[PDB]
């Protein structure tokens, strides 16, 4: 079945432009309708536009009547969204999706997988890495948790492993937080053993692509 | 109340080239990138609501083939989804495989060019250690044209497929522009079968009812469930009562 | 906009119905979709055209449309089948569009896990920056919906607090962080401050003093 | 008493393309190996024994053209014997020449096979001997290179041709199905001239005797030996009968 | 009186191909080289002085569109010089086209045999010095044989460019010949439309004028200035007279 | 004009069947009927059938009707005849020959050169050599034959020179005869002065192919 | 089957006719061909529509056709005329089949050749290998007609015998032979057996004896 | 616009023919007639006749009607005219001109530059070199004339430069004249200063490259 | 045959018109053009369709046509537009053919220049070769007509006599040359010869005597 490719993650300011676009596997030329669904956490989709295969007719919902733009690329196989003016809150993950039929409908048997636009007033800042000392308020007798604060940073993704690559089972990282700040901020905790804690050495590995920064970290009691 | 077959004509310039017939002004075409345009719309037509035998609907917008209506309850254009979907599906894979087609022309290029690549690499290995040896000189020498030769040659696929590029298009085409006025036809001859003696042929590709059909009915009509009993008689008497 | 519940459950092999009240314009006079979406996916098409199925789809579920309402139903139900559920359809009335519904989160009636809660306080290289925050992680979790409060001393404190909402982890039970951001002098300032998490009517609680 | 012109039709699924119409049902075609199908029958259209307009005869069994007589003595099918060979003699020479034309394609093969087998062996030497000394080394390599160069170019005369095939075929698929519809027509035309008016066209392929035609007539018919006068008059009251 | 639009019709025996058809005379052609003829004139077809659905006028010589009255002052044939010329300067620059576009198989060309002349200059080279020796024996061999595998391949593209040649005449003797058919009936309907109902259509490219209409009249209804007002009273009474 | 080649000659066994073609010069394709004409020794010819360019009908006359194929390869400008169940009364020569026009009638003007079946119980023998001696029962004063006797050979055809090549006039290979055992013989006789006759040395070369075996004997009073 | 005359004759020069009888069925309602076929060659085309000439054949030949018998005739006789005729038709009535006439053997009446007779006895070798083949071989006659009849001592023997069809020589006229198969004990029991050729009412005969 | 290129120069024979070529550029079909126009000396212009294309035909002036013939190269591009029967007063610049429609009338738009044909009874000869010596009744006080004689050459044209090249400025070549015996003859004068005229050397250099005589000839008083 | 004014005069800025009288069946029912030819170039289309006028020919050409008569008007006139004038029409009458007019020279009324004139006697190479040519040149006058006139001692002589006809230098005025052939023995004969160009009204004369 026809699979739907997206381009990769944006960020924006407000009142800026965002092009999204989605290429259609086979063709190039479709036989049927694309619409541009997007999804803001934690919310249900909504749907904004869709553009009609040959005629290129387009309809847009209200809620984006006038400042969403959707193109195609037949040849390319290829169709585009351009948002305009953003606000904060057009943050969100945005889907394209084709129907069954040339006809925009609620119908959308294939999705893309989404890619994520963020809409701040922030700019790309490195993170600070502290430590999550052990000590004995989090000793259950037996194991022990310690882990990283992987402070302010932005944007997303950051990449958080242990000792280089060895330790991996007992390994958690968690999901980040969105501060007011505009800035995200994450944990990772590595639940080890309360014997090997004085003599064993642990240290985390946070890679920040975005700002091109790699910090290494140890964690001791 | 009246209802005719027609089809879409719109603002398009776009002109492209069967075989017996040269700028063709079409609704709908594709520029593929070497002069090769192909129509995938329809001839461009633009005209007391006459049908398709002199016209194309530039009022109608929702599709390529559909019916165009006139009751008491008023009037519009309303294009057929199912028929239209099914010419813009088959239009398409034929306009795909054209440019899936021709991709065989890299396919089997990607190797004349890894080796043309691999040539003036060794070309260029000569060249700096040439810094019985002049032998050598016309040797290279030789190579080096029959290189230039080699691509001539290679590019006379290039001129030949031109060629190859040409006729395709002026063909599918012509094999299109058919295959709509097919559709149109099949569309008009399904409403001119459900109705038969209940509606008038006018010979402009619109039927004149001898019942008064409501858009009910007209639906009927499209959804082809068209219930030729239910206003036989009514229409039986109005043929006679003229 | 549609109408859904915002949750219904059921336990394995039981059944459930989630559904979807619209108006004349939209649901009244067009089809009825329906869509799954599991954390971290598209959604995927469920029902179309009121009740058909797409290839890939089980008879274990299934569509009804009645005038203005619609419904989905999910018999045999699987731990798989725990996702968010929106119904969709078009809506003619305004400017034509397609509409979906809020969404219904489905919960498969597992194992009920109390949860482990871990509490950091700051780190000394984070206060000689003059900043300070505490760290309260919760895994291990099933439901997956906590509850979390501050504590200033023993009196709640409602500012400068961030929690996640609850995520499911990879042994599918669920995780959240809460973060407070504090300043080092108010860090200084108190005894102690205490995490509280409520867990299905239960309670845990952590606490922490200024390196003591 | 009436006489039909008609041709053949069969339970044949064959179909053939031309250029404005494909996968067209034939009752004979003929597989070159290249994905190309000539017809050399015709279209297959099988259907009160109605004549050509719409029908193509299935219980015609004895050529291509034909009549389908009905008088006092009975009815039944008759294949034009002269008429179905002379199209047979014409499309077999011409299917003939595309075969026999397309032999041009290896005769001047022949020649660039002789050599490309001179060529190998010749390169079978060079690699028998190598086990200022690698300086052939890079030479042999440019060389082989070179002869996959000229393979791929060589092969790109089977590509550029492989197209002349195609069109070939749809083109002469047309000439064809032309052709038949010319002495389908021409058999009509021979017999509506002598029957005149002694016979009322049906407008259906079949003319309506006014003076009952036995067995010997029809034959006279067929092999053009109507003598007109001789039925004049009782063809002449029974027009004026009515 | 009365006034028939036709054609030019002559003694040439001269024969092309479209397509669809074979072996049609026409009036005037033109021999390009490699059995490529392109028609220019139009189909030959030589016939109460009739018009231009069954006739081509071998006494009209003037030209290839045109007139043939007959008033109370004579009768005779006159070429549109007009239309005529407009169909002579449109296929002149088609014609010029097909010559000039050919023009790339040379330009192109030029190369390859400056370049086939450099070789076997080289190839020349080696034969004279010729007069370790014997590596340079079956190396010089490889490339003389390498030489006519690049030769059969550069007369490759010559192969498959006559079926360039050859299709391209074929239809554009189609869009020539259609082109001479539209350019008549234009002429026809030009006239049909001046005349409107003061004279009567006989269907056979000919009108039958309702009112005498002298030759000065005639030159009207040719450069397009005829006064319908002035005698339609004079039809009108007529075509009731009957 | 066109020239019609069959197949090489065929030994079968009783019950057995035999498929032989005839291929048509020019063509492939042929716009004339075609059908296959038998012929045993020493009778009238026979039609077994024929087949129609194009539509590929044939007919079969009736003694045959039944157990002969008759098909064509168009793109081979083939045609083949196909009998089954043979007895030994199939033995014959075998001719294709063409019609005037696509209708088989009893006007066929170009033929093949007929191939040679032969149906029998027996296997392939090599055969025996014996000499005719000359003698004085064979000498009418002047000259003398003598020869070679070819016995029990299976199947045709046989070969005899005499001095490995050297005599030739005079020199007669009379035809072989068929014995009821299924098996051939022939002689060749070689006429010669009665002067020569002792001083004289003179040999027959016999060569049966399909047994693959070569015989010299000498001829001696 | 059509039926023809088994034999004709006549002089250089000469006239005949070869008749060929048929029903309606068959020559009554059908075209009549003629065929030529010399010693081992296929059928050539002579006559074909009753009396129609193919390209090749002289007005030497000529056919005609009466009801339901048709006729071959062939003046100005020569020598290489001399084969078997065959006609040939439509029947349509059976099942419709080509069906030939039983053919005509012409015989261009040629000097008279009396026959030369030879006779050998069963080899040494053969008789060692206990078989005997007697061989009476005859050549040079003309016409090409001979009856071959074996003799026990005096009487008789018809058993063991084996005789060709005359067949013409190169030198254009005719050859046979003609093989007894005995044991060697009843070659040895006879005192002599002999081999008598009849050609025109004339007679040959030679003889032979275990080797005396 | 287009460019018509005419044959080269023709001398002919009284009684003899004449064939001209006239080359249009572009094409090589022409959409429009072309007709040759003859001009004697010194004379009005004489319309000869035309040719129509694709029809081929042509129409002649009554003048010329019989004896001129106007063929066409359509491929080349290139038309024909071909005089026959010439006589003396055939002697003329002949151009090829274009029409604007197919239809030869009084409007040429494109000219031809002409080629000339000489209609004469005589052959080809060299000139003879005489010196047209200063003198003084030449001295007007100040400059001096002086020159050369090129007499009874045949055809034209002939050169004539002075001291090799070198003096240019205050040289003048008289234009030809044509003598009853069907001769040319020219004269070309250099102005000079009357006080170099013992001191300089003056040659002239003759060019009469018909006949391939080159002549020098020195100036004195 | 169309009727010209051989010549038409005026000055610069000044115009001038030239007439063409025809006939009924050319002038009279045929369009007229006009062409002008410089010296030494092909003629060039100025007027067709009685007065339309090709791109590259200025408003300062204007022609027009009445009944039987055309007429070419030059204003503004110019030096570049000396030149020779010829009208052309369609004459239906005899066959159909182009005619031309006579042509008219077109004079624009320059400086007048008196024309110089040089005379050489035969070299004594000519008369050593028994030929005599005597050679009177004239150049830079303008207008551009003389007249030559020769004489024998002092009685005009007509026979021998060459004249060109004047020719436009490079400077822009014209030029001339005339020829006397006579026998050495009339050049001998006679005390001198004289040469006598008139232009404009007055008279130029140089003298030679054999070697005196």
């Amino acid at each position: 079945e026809v699979q739907l490719v997206e381009s990769g993650a944006e960020v924006k300011k407000p009142g800026s432009s965002v092009k999204v676009s989605c290429k259609a596997s086979g063709g190039p030329f479709r036989s049927y309708a694309i619409s541009w669904v997007r999804q803001a956490p934690g919310q249900g989709p909504e749907w904004m536009g869709g553009i009609i295969p040959i005629f290129g007719t387009t309809k847009y919902a209200p809620k984006f009547q006038g400042r969403v733009t959707i193109t195609a690329d037949d040849f390319a196989g290829t169709v585009y969204m351009e948002l305009s003016s953003l606000r904060s809150e057009d943050t969100a993950m945005y889907y394209c999706a084709k129907h069954m039929g040339y006809q925009v409908r609620e119908t959308m048997d294939v999705w893309g997988k989404g890619t994520t636009v963020t809409v701040s007033s922030a700019s790309t800042k490195g993170p600070s890495v502290f430590p999550l000392a052990p000590s004995s308020k989090s000793t259950s007798g037996g194991t022990a948790a310690l882990g990283c604060l992987v402070k302010d940073y932005f944007p997303e993704p950051v990449t958080v492993s242990w000792n280089s690559g060895a330790l991996t089972s007992g390994v958690h990282t968690f999901p980040a937080v969105l501060q007011s700040s505009g800035l995200y901020s994450l944990s990772s905790v590595v639940t080890v053993p309360s014997s090997s804690l004085g003599t064993q050495t642990y240290i985390c590995n946070v890679n920040h692509k975005p700002s091109n920064t790699k910090v290494d970290k140890r964690v001791e009691p | 109340d009246t209802i005719c077959i027609g089809y879409h004509a719109n603002n398009s310039t776009d002109t492209v080239d069967t075989v017996l017939e040269k700028n063709v002004t079409v609704t709908h075409s594709v520029n593929l990138g070497s002069g090769l345009r192909m129509v995938t719309g329809l001839r461009n037509i633009p005209q007391a609501i006459a049908g398709f035998i002199e016209g194309g609907w530039t009022g109608m917008v929702d599709g390529w083939y559909g019916y165009h209506h006139q009751n008491e309850q008023g009037s519009g254009y309303a294009a057929d989804q199912k028929s239209t979907q099914n010419a813009i599906n088959g239009i398409t894979n034929k306009v795909n495989s054209v440019i899936e087609k021709m991709g065989g022309d890299p396919e089997w290029d990607r190797e004349i060019n890894n080796y043309t690549s691999i040539i003036y690499s060794l070309i260029e290995e000569s060249q700096n250690q040439q810094e019985i040896v002049q032998q050598q000189n016309n040797l290279l020498r030789a190579i080096e044209a029959q290189q230039h030769l080699l691509q001539l040659t290679v590019w006379g696929i290039k001129q030949l497929q031109t060629y190859n590029a040409e006729l395709l298009v002026l063909l599918e085409n012509e094999r299109t522009l058919d295959f709509h006025d097919s559709n149109v036809k099949n569309l008009y001859e399904k409403v001119k079968s459900q109705l038969k003696n209940n509606a008038k042929e006018i010979g402009n590709g619109c039927f004149e009812f001898y019942h008064k059909c409501n858009n009910e009915c007209m639906e009927s009509v499209k959804n082809g469930t068209y219930d030729y009993p239910k206003y036989s008689e009514e229409s039986k008497l109005n043929r006679e009562k003229i | 906009v549609l109408t859904q519940p915002p949750s219904v459950s059921a336990a394995p092999g039981q059944k459930v119905t989630i559904s979807c009240s619209g108006s004349s314009s939209n649901i009244g006079n067009d089809y009825v979709s329906w869509y799954q979406q599991l954390p971290g996916t598209a959604p995927k098409l469920l029902i179309y055209d009121n009740n058909k199925r797409p290839s890939g789809i089980p008879d274990r579920f299934s569509g009804s449309k009645s005038g203005t309402s619609a419904t989905l139903g999910i018999t045999g139900l699987q731990t798989g089948d725990e996702a968010n559920y929106y119904c969709a359809t078009w809506d003619r009335r305004p400017t034509a569009y397609v509409v979906f519904g809020g969404g219904t989160k489905l919960t498969v009636l597992q194992p009920k896990a109390a949860p482990s809660v871990t509490l950091f306080p700051p780190s000394s290289e984070e206060l000689q920056a003059n900043k300070a925050t505490l760290v309260c992680l919760i895994s291990d979790f099933y439901p997956g919906a906590v509850t979390v409060a501050w504590k200033a001393d023993s009196s709640p404190v409602k500012a400068g607090v961030e929690t996640t909402t609850p995520s499911k982890q990879s042994n599918n039970k669920y995780a959240a962080s809460s973060y407070l951001s504090l300043t080092p002098e108010q860090w200084k300032s108190h005894r102690s401050y205490s995490c509280q998490v409520t867990h299905e009517g239960s309670t845990v609680e952590k606490t922490v003093a200024p390196t003591e």
